[PDB]
């Protein structure tokens, strides 16, 4: 045998020892999953809700911009629908982590918007399109409106993008916790603590509380080190919540005022161009519920021992090898800590 | 569970992008995140 220390005879072979080891693995995984389930479901719920809510906000803002174009500038439709749809598509693509340039979104928006304004509103009556696109930026026809929108939307979209990435990475690490594979020595110690009493012919004897403590503090020496980074993660997320609905929803008013501004100088512009050519409540409740789990990694061995069958009195208990009257007395964790450090730096910088 | 007691109901299935979650500008998950089916109670 390689696990069950044979003091007398034994009622179990090597294959039964392997079966007990696999059942020990399954029991540890089930206990960790039961410890992590409440927090996992909380973060999954909130991640799903925030993702759907941001998509709803983007769709509604695109709808409102399209509706205000339909009502106030019918001469710019249906071209207006194309560039508005492209703009808000790129908005959503940026929110969901794709490589999109915010300044380029706004600049392509105004580049597409100016030629149809000139041809349908200012000078009524395809090849000259690029000359108009160049004149848009060369003559600064929209004034400071493009840079105003650029900063207004970049500031909110970056915090939203990093909020979603932080929620997803929290889900990732919490899913990793209950799937943390342990050392072989810990496998054998857990097998001894939970099952090796059956090999000695005992039916209902439980392991000592102190033996459970030494075993758990033995194989969770790495997992407990995650607690500092998890606390910093929680506090940095709290720093970040203290934004994007208001901006995307006022975009239509800002664009309308920019169109008025360009129409204001039409006299000189046409001649020159003719010559030349409940959310805040949700994030607050989320942070207040997330602060209740700041001790998650430090209380984990206590959970494993308090939810495993143990003799708390340390009397007539199993010490891993014999029935006593009184008890005598990294790689995946490294990846978790790496990702936590990364997301914590990213969080703190948006502050 | 089907939200409506009698007639056309709904059943949802979520699929998050967390195993692994994109980092340092990783490509996001490809395809749909939610699954919805009509149910008759
Ligand atoms: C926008 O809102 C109006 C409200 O009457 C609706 O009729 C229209 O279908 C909506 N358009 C989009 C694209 O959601
Ligand atoms: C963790 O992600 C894995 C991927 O297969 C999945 O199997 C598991 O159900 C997820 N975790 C939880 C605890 O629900």
């Amino acid at each position: 045998l390689q696990v069950c220390l044979p003091k007398g005879p034994t009622c179990c072979s090597r294959k039964m020892e392997e079966k007990y080891q696999l059942t020990a693995r399954l029991n540890m995984e089930q206990l960790l999953q039961s410890a992590s389930m409440e927090l996992k479901f909380l973060i999954i719920q909130n991640a799903a809700v925030f993702q759907e809510a941001f998509e709803i906000v983007v769709r509604h803002a695109k709808n409102y911009t399209n509706a205000m174009f339909k009502n106030n500038y019918p001469s710019l439709t249906p071209q207006a629908f194309e560039f508005v749809g492209e703009f808000f598509t790129d908005v959503s693509l940026y929110i969901l982590g794709s490589d999109i340039n915010v300044d380029d979104m706004v600049n392509e928006l105004f580049d597409s918007l100016f030629p149809v304004i000139y041809t349908q509103m200012m000078n009524p009556g395809l090849d000259i399109n690029e000359c108009l696109r160049g004149a848009r930026r060369d003559l600064k026809v929209f004034g400071s409106f493009p840079k105003l929108i650029m900063t207004q939307v970049s500031k909110s979209l970056q915090v939203t993008r990093i909020f979603l990435q932080a929620l997803n990475l929290g889900i990732e690490v919490i899913n990793t916790t209950d799937h943390l594979k342990f050392s072989k020595d810990c496998g054998r110690m857990l097998t001894r603590m939970w099952y090796c009493s059956y090999c000695q012919g005992l039916m209902m004897v439980k392991p000592c509380g102190g033996y459970c403590n030494v075993v758990m503090q033995g194989c969770m020496a790495g997992v407990v080190e995650i607690d500092k980074y998890w606390r910093e993660y929680i506090l940095s997320l709290e720093e970040l919540v203290n934004d994007m609905e208001n901006v995307l929803l006022g975009l239509f008013s800002t664009i309308h005022d920019s169109i008025q501004y360009v129409q204001k100088n039409g006299g000189k512009l046409t001649t020159t161009i003719g010559k030349l050519c409940t959310l805040s409540s949700r994030r607050r409740e989320l942070i207040q519920k997330l602060k209740s789990f700041i001790n998650f990694y430090s209380a984990l061995p206590g959970y494993i021992c308090s939810h495993s069958p143990v003799a708390e009195n340390d009397t007539l208990c199993w010490n891993g090898q014999e029935l006593v009257e009184r008890y005598s007395q990294e790689p995946v964790v490294s990846q978790i800590i790496d990702k936590l450090k990364h997301i914590n730096q990213l969080l703190r910088t948006m502050s | 569970a089907c939200n409506v007691r009698c007639g056309r109901g709904w059943q949802k299935r979520s699929r998050t992008c967390t195993n692994p979650a994109p980092l340092n500008g990783g490509a996001f998950c490809e395809g749909m995140s939610v699954q919805k089916i009509t149910c008759t109670a």
